RNA sequence: CGUGAGGGAAAGGUGAAAAGAACCCCGGGAGGGGAGUGAAAUAGAGCCUGAAACCGUGGGCUUACAAGCAGUCACGGCCCCGAGGGGUUGUGGCGUGCCUAUUGAAGCAUGAGCCGGCGACUCACGGUCGUGGGCGAGCUUAAGCCGUUGAGGCGGAGGC
RNA sequence: GUGGAGCCUGGGAGUGAGGGCGCGAGCGAUAACGUCCGCGUCCGAGCGCGGGAACAACCGAGACCGCCAGCUAAGGCCCCC
RNA sequence: GGAUGACCCCAGGCGGUAGGGGAGCGUUCCCGAUGCCGAUGAAGGCCGACCCGCGAGGGCGGCUGGAGGUAAGGGAAGUGC
């Protein structure tokens, strides 16, 4: 018995291409074109999955050391002071209260400082 | 949670006298307020820091032998066009453009900074002429 | 792609014609060209052991029994060629035909009856098999065929 | 196109 | 309501006629024809009796007023091409294609 | 008067009545879980050094669920390596019923 | 010379960005006073052959 | 196509039935618009289904101070669908196509304009392991012969 | 010392163009991104990740998947960062 | 653990080229099939932000299409660009 190609290839190109959507000329239209850019897609998403958590760790970091200038010390006195005063509060959350309640990151800033 | 992200603020005026201050020292300061990093609500992907007013910048002050040793260049793209200029006679003929030229070095490439670098006002002399705007007169 | 009918002449030089390199257009590369590993004539069979097939009839006939699903039947009564004489004998019999019986007899005139029920594949005693056996859920024999099949698995 | 037109001689890289 | 027409099978190149459908689309048909009838362009022609057949279908069949017609829209298809064989130098044939448009013309009734 | 709990190696800012989507807990659906206080804050002000002692989050399981495929790509050129993998976070459902303290 | 050649395809995008300049202008025309037709300005009108006031040409 | 010996294609399908579209309208015609046939006419003869490249019209989002393997991560805006989701992309982060060959390529080394279809580890008989079964100091038949007409049996010559 | 340790019998391979670095030598000119051996290591196949401005083989370290959580390594903490 | 995948618990491994090994998906064809799905719509096509699967895939739904298709379990290859 003969099996040809018939339906496979072209359900195959299909799958492809409907993940390609959006991409430019034939990177969204080209079968090949758009397998090669899914490739360097795939890789640049785990990539910056693992890039996510640095880069909003690092943006909490900086909004946490503007407002313990505003209190008259520096972020690296501050993450000490905490951890000699035994608070574990994280930086998704230091930052957080840093904006959303002043009141609350300013006794964080007291108990950093008489902690030393 | 998300991490809060700010609706748009109505930004704050500064004005600095720079007289007798140390160029490249006052830069990374006035670069800072630009960036908008001294306010606990910072972000990266938009314009939300300080307008920046400077004066007095005729009377920068600058360490060493770099008057006659510093030296600013363009190139114009023609054969030999690359011009170089001493500070000496950029303070004699441009005075503002010494400050301009070290805080412009010190923002970040691209749009946005591009944008911050426009909020910036560096004059000469020590009258400036945003008083409709009210400037807070700041120490650094 | 010899076996087509090309001509065996190089179609353009090998070299010099900015063109890919070819032989002849009966070469497997070109449409209408030859087939690399079609299929060709062959023969499927094997020996396989007697003692194998041997075992495997009894084996069948013995399953069959086992689910109480084998009949043994002296002589097939008023069935002399017809198929309404075959079905009524096979309600006296309880083959009411919700079951696919192997009939297996010497009988030409009871074959001849029951050949075209759909639930009946006919047999002679000469070739019980046990793919028609599985092939069926119940079985039936004459004693007369059922010693062909006690003289074939001895 | 039974007609290819021979290719021009290389530059003499000895 | 609405009224088309189309030609098909106009021995021209699409590219060329498109350019003369873009002066008249969203025109009226008092300015459709004006614009066409100094167009200095072959396919301005072949545009003007698409546009004069959809006009009496309009009128005729669609029970439409000729004073509020206007060109709702209008587009150049392409057709089968006819190829043609162009001898060159060194023995050489190039095919030209000889293109071909359809060419569709549809009218409204812009009241007001 | 919100509470900073842990919960799943992450912490969270929880009210009272606030739908959360935490690590996959082990509880049946309906059930109720305490969850452990790092602040609390809004109308008092209490640091915990970590852990407040008397603080607890009451929070209802609402249910458990698989989220959003996430395709888990790997290519390497010139190698003819590639991998897909498709993922879903398991996670729990909470609603935060009261900060106990 | 040495039959220079394009390097790459045109891109759909840079072919028709190329043709930004090749829309028709619609022709000049104004009414003709005696017969009330559109014509271009500075010829004689072909639907009465009149110009400047005064019959010219049959029609 | 080749002087010639010789080479050597492409090209199938309306519908159940031609009922294959009278007649009218624009048009030189071609084509179309109505009418009519049909269960169906984007089944209308350039006819079943009708993919993709490719070309076009319309709509949403978007763009004329901007540096780019074209994506990805984040946030915001606008449009759509109804504590969410889809489309688009302004800014910020990160980011050296695919294949092949190579000690080493994004590589200024190779192949590929793009799409669709064709396209490359098989069969025979012998061998050597392994393996699922049968039989076991035994195991096994070949060619033929008989029977069936998708029935199986016989045949010990011979081989191990 | 229980380790993707070792030994024995058998089935299937691929490889038999290596390269950089450290150290030991020879050749070279106490030249080469040079050449040829030895010990080791990485790239090869880890052109995946952090550092080194950028960069296979230098320093850090062996990526099963997810997280808007925490600690460090080299290297870093005036601004770009 | 229970008693030989019947699921659970604890711990450890899981970068990879040449290459060895394992388990799967899908195509055409045969048995299953004188069956069963089918004009209250076959295969094929076009969507889908929905369901299952690590994946290859499989469903389900809507549009198209108009006459075929084919299960659990096995069998054989012109089997995937
Ligand atoms: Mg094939
Ligand atoms: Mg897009
Ligand atoms: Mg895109
Ligand atoms: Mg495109
Ligand atoms: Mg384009
Ligand atoms: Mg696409
Ligand atoms: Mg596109
Ligand atoms: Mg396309
Ligand atoms: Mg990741
Ligand atoms: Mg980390
Ligand atoms: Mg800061
Ligand atoms: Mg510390
Ligand atoms: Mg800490
Ligand atoms: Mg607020
Ligand atoms: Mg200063
Ligand atoms: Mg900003
Ligand atoms: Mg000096
Ligand atoms: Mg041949
Ligand atoms: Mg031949
Ligand atoms: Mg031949
Ligand atoms: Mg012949
Ligand atoms: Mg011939
Ligand atoms: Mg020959
Ligand atoms: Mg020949
Ligand atoms: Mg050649
Ligand atoms: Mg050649
Ligand atoms: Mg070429
Ligand atoms: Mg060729
Ligand atoms: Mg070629
Ligand atoms: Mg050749
Ligand atoms: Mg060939
Ligand atoms: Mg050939
Ligand atoms: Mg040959
Ligand atoms: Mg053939
Ligand atoms: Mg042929
Ligand atoms: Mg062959
Ligand atoms: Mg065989
Ligand atoms: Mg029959
Ligand atoms: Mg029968
Ligand atoms: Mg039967
Ligand atoms: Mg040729
Ligand atoms: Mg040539
Ligand atoms: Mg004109
Ligand atoms: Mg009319
Ligand atoms: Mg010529
Ligand atoms: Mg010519
Ligand atoms: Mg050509
Ligand atoms: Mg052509
Ligand atoms: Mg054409
Ligand atoms: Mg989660
Ligand atoms: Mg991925
Ligand atoms: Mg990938
Ligand atoms: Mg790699
Ligand atoms: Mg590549
Ligand atoms: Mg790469
Ligand atoms: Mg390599
Ligand atoms: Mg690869
Ligand atoms: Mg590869
Ligand atoms: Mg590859
Ligand atoms: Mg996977
Ligand atoms: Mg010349
Ligand atoms: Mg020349
Ligand atoms: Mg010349
Ligand atoms: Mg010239
Ligand atoms: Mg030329
Ligand atoms: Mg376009
Ligand atoms: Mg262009
Ligand atoms: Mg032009
Ligand atoms: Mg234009
Ligand atoms: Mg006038
Ligand atoms: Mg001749
Ligand atoms: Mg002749
Ligand atoms: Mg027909
Ligand atoms: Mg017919
Ligand atoms: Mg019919
Ligand atoms: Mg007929
Ligand atoms: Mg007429
Ligand atoms: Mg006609
Ligand atoms: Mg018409
Ligand atoms: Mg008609
Ligand atoms: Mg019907
Ligand atoms: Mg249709
Ligand atoms: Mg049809
Ligand atoms: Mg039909
Ligand atoms: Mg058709
Ligand atoms: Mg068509
Ligand atoms: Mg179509
Ligand atoms: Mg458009
Ligand atoms: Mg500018
Ligand atoms: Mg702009
Ligand atoms: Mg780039
Ligand atoms: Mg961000
Ligand atoms: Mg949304
Ligand atoms: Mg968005
Ligand atoms: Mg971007
Ligand atoms: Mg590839
Ligand atoms: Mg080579
Ligand atoms: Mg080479
Ligand atoms: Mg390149
Ligand atoms: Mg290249
Ligand atoms: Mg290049
Ligand atoms: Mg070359
Ligand atoms: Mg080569
Ligand atoms: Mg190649
Ligand atoms: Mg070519
Ligand atoms: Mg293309
Ligand atoms: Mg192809
Ligand atoms: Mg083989
Ligand atoms: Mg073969
Ligand atoms: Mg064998
Ligand atoms: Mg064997
Ligand atoms: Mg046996
Ligand atoms: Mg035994
Ligand atoms: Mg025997
Ligand atoms: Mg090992
Ligand atoms: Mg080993
Ligand atoms: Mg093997
Ligand atoms: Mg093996
Ligand atoms: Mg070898
Ligand atoms: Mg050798
Ligand atoms: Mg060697
Ligand atoms: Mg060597
Ligand atoms: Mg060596
Ligand atoms: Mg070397
Ligand atoms: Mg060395
Ligand atoms: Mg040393
Ligand atoms: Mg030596
Ligand atoms: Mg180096
Ligand atoms: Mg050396
Ligand atoms: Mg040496
Ligand atoms: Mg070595
Ligand atoms: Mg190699
Ligand atoms: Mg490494
Ligand atoms: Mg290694
Ligand atoms: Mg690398
Ligand atoms: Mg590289
Ligand atoms: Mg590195
Ligand atoms: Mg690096
Ligand atoms: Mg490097
Ligand atoms: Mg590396
Ligand atoms: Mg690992
Ligand atoms: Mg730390
Ligand atoms: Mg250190
Ligand atoms: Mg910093
Ligand atoms: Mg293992
Ligand atoms: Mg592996
Ligand atoms: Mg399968
Ligand atoms: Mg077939
Ligand atoms: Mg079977
Ligand atoms: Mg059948
Ligand atoms: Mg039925
Ligand atoms: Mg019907
Ligand atoms: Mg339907
Ligand atoms: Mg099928
Ligand atoms: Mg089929
Ligand atoms: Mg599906
Ligand atoms: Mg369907
Ligand atoms: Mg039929
Ligand atoms: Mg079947
Ligand atoms: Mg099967
Ligand atoms: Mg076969
Ligand atoms: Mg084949
Ligand atoms: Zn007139």
């Amino acid at each position: 018995p003969r099996a040809k190609t018939g339906v496979v290839r072209r359900r195959k190109h299909k799958k492809i291409l409907k993940l390609a959507k959006g991409y430019w000329g034939l990177r969204s239209k080209s079968f090949r074109k758009a397998r090669e850019t899914l490739f360097a897609a795939g890789n640049y998403a785990y990539a910056h999955r693992k890039r996510r958590k640095r880069d909003f760790r690092r943006l909490w970091i900086v909004r946490i050391n503007a407002a313990c200038r505003q209190h008259g010390l520096n972020y690296s006195t501050f993450i000490h002071g905490l951890k000699k005063a035994g608070i574990e509060v994280d930086r998704k959350n230091l930052a957080d209260l840093a904006v959303r309640e002043p009141q609350v990151f300013a006794e964080l800033v007291e108990r950093a400082k008489a902690a030393q | 949670m998300k991490t809060y992200v700010p609706k748009q603020v109505e930004p704050r005026w500064v004005l600095i006298d720079a007289e007798g201050k140390t160029l490249g020292r006052l830069a990374t300061k006035i670069a800072t307020l630009l960036r908008g990093k001294h306010r606990p609500d910072w972000t990266p992907n938009v314009a939300m820091g300080d307008f920046v007013v400077v004066v007095n910048a005729d009377k920068i002050r600058v360490t060493g032998k770099k008057l006659e040793q510093k030296i600013y260049t363009r190139y114009s793209g023609y054969p030999g066009g690359l011009k170089k200029i001493p500070l000496e006679k950029m303070l004699a003929t441009h005075p503002e453009r010494v400050l301009e030229h070290a805080v412009k070095g010190m923002l970040p490439k691209g749009p946005l900074g591009r944008r911050l670098f426009k909020r910036l006002k560096v004059y000469a002399g020590p009258d400036h002429p945003h008083q409709a705007q009210r400037p807070e007169k700041l120490e650094v | 792609r010899g076996e087509v009918a090309y001509s065996g002449r190089k179609i353009w030089p090998q070299k010099h014609t900015g063109r890919a390199r070819h032989g002849d257009i009966g070469a497997p590369i070109f449409v209408g060209g030859g087939v690399v590993f079609g299929p060709k004539p062959r023969d499927y069979s094997y020996t396989l052991p007697k003692k194998v097939r041997k075992k495997g009839l009894a084996m069948a006939v013995a399953d069959r029994a086992r689910e109480g699903k084998l009949l043994l039947v002296e002589a097939f009564a008023g069935v002399n060629g017809k198929t309404k004489e075959f079905l009524a004998w096979a309600k006296e019999a309880g083959l009411d035909g919700s079951e696919s019986v192997l009939l297996v007899t010497g009988n030409e005139l009871v074959r001849r009856a029951a050949r075209n029920l759909p639930w009946v594949v006919t047999l002679a005693p000469e070739g019980l098999n046990v793919y028609d056996i599985v092939r069926t859920e119940r079985l039936v024999m004459d004693l007369d065929a059922w010693e062909v099949f006690q003289n074939r698995i001895g | 196109p039974v007609y290819i037109p021979r290719p021009r001689p290389p530059h003499p890289r000895l | 309501m609405e009224a088309k027409a189309i030609a098909r099978y106009v021995r021209i190149s699409p590219r060329k006629v498109r350019l003369v459908v873009d002066l008249i689309r969203g025109k009226s048909l008092e300015e459709a024809r004006n614009i066409l009838r100094y167009t200095n362009k072959r396919g301005a022609y072949f545009v003007a009796k698409v546009l004069e057949s959809a006009a009496a279908n309009a009128v005729n069949n669609h029970d439409m007023l000729e004073d509020r017609l206007y060109v709702k829209a209008a587009y150049v298809d392409e057709g089968p091409a006819l190829k043609r064989v162009l001898p060159r130098a060194r023995g050489r044939a190039d095919i030209i294609k000889k293109r071909t448009s359809h060419i569709t013309v549809i009218l409204g009734e812009k009241h007001g | 008067m919100f509470a900073i709990v842990k919960t799943g190696g992450k912490q969270y800012r929880v009210e009272p009545g606030l739908k959360l989507r935490v690590e996959k807990l082990d509880a049946e659906p309906g059930a109720t879980v305490e969850l452990p206080v790092l602040l609390l804050g809004g109308e008092k002000t209490v640091v915990g050094t970590p852990v407040v002692e008397g603080a607890s989050v009451v929070a209802e399981v609402l249910g458990h669920g698989r989220g959003k495929k996430i395709l888990v790509s790997k290519f390497k050129a010139k190698v003819q390596y590639r991998r897909k993998k498709g993922h879903r976070q398991p996670y729990t459902e909470l609603l935060i019923k009261e900060i106990r303290g | 010379a040495k039959h220079p050649v394009p390097k790459k395809k045109t891109s759909k995008a840079r072919r028709d960005a190329r043709r930004s300049h090749h829309a028709l202008t619609p022709p000049t025309l104004v009414p003709c006073p005696e017969c009330k037709a559109m014509k271009p300005p500075h010829t004689v009108c072909p639907e009465c052959g009149y110009y400047a006031g005064r019959k010219v040409l049959e029609v």
